[PDB]
């Protein structure tokens, strides 16, 4: 129903009010996270869903969800900031990140929420190119699979 | 198969600006089957953080909802 939300905001609608009032939460809390500074995370949180309105009409519901089409552009413009310049389903996911050896939890927690490029993690944790790539891929594998 | 390895560094957006315009230029060029499978990571990794985002969640202030449903006029 998210991606008939998405699909109904491209011209204007009132589903961009529910587009947004239900996905708000996950989208600020990520931004925040990335970020650390409530200033810019408002600011960047409202570039996202101008983004979301102008480009709507780009989104593919068979290339992906509408969750991950939103959580992937505020996610690439939150690291972007940082280079360039209910309760239930968070503790069902914080047990499996948890659940992620030291290593693979440390490539997610630096690549994704740190904003490093692998290049950039691999030069920190003294390893190869190939080690760094092979353990992004086994984390979100775990991930994948213990969110199943 | 290396063109492989690169997909989920780039669903995360652990690539720089330069490396990110290579890969699209790479799978780009690449045949169909070879695109597919790279398509595939990508999109499983992205699904797989949109359900990680419960984590991370956050309640915005109620402001930002008026300047957001305003900024469509």
């Amino acid at each position: 129903d998210l991606d008939a939300l998405l699909r109904r905001v491209a011209h204007d609608q009132a589903a961009f009010a529910e587009f947004y009032d239900h996905t708000k939460s996950r989208v600020y809390g990520l931004v925040m996270r990335v970020l650390r500074d409530t200033g810019y995370s408002e600011e960047t949180t409202q570039e996202i869903y101008l983004e979301v309105w102008r480009n709507a009409s780009e989104f593919d519901s068979a290339k992906g969800s509408a969750l991950a089409w939103l959580l992937t552009m505020a996610h690439r413009r939150a690291v972007d900031r940082v280079r360039c310049e209910a309760g239930d389903e968070r503790r069902r996911v914080t047990e499996c990140l948890k659940a992620l050896t030291d290593t693979q939890r440390q490539c997610i927690e630096l690549a994704y929420y740190g904003g490093l490029t692998y290049v950039e993690v691999s030069r920190r944790l003294a390893a190869n190119l190939s080690t760094i790539k092979s353990r992004m891929r086994d984390a979100l594998r775990s991930l994948r699979n213990c969110l199943d | 198969f290396e063109l492989l390895e690169l997909a989920t560094p780039y669903a995360l957006n652990a690539v720089s600006d330069d490396e990110r315009a290579d890969i699209d230029r790479r799978v780009a060029a690449a045949p169909s089957p070879v695109a597919a499978a790279f398509n595939d990571e990508v999109r499983a990794v992205r699904e797989t953080m949109a359900v990680v985002s419960a984590a991370t969640t956050a309640e915005p202030p109620a402001h930002l909802r008026t300047a957001i449903l305003d900024a469509t006029k």
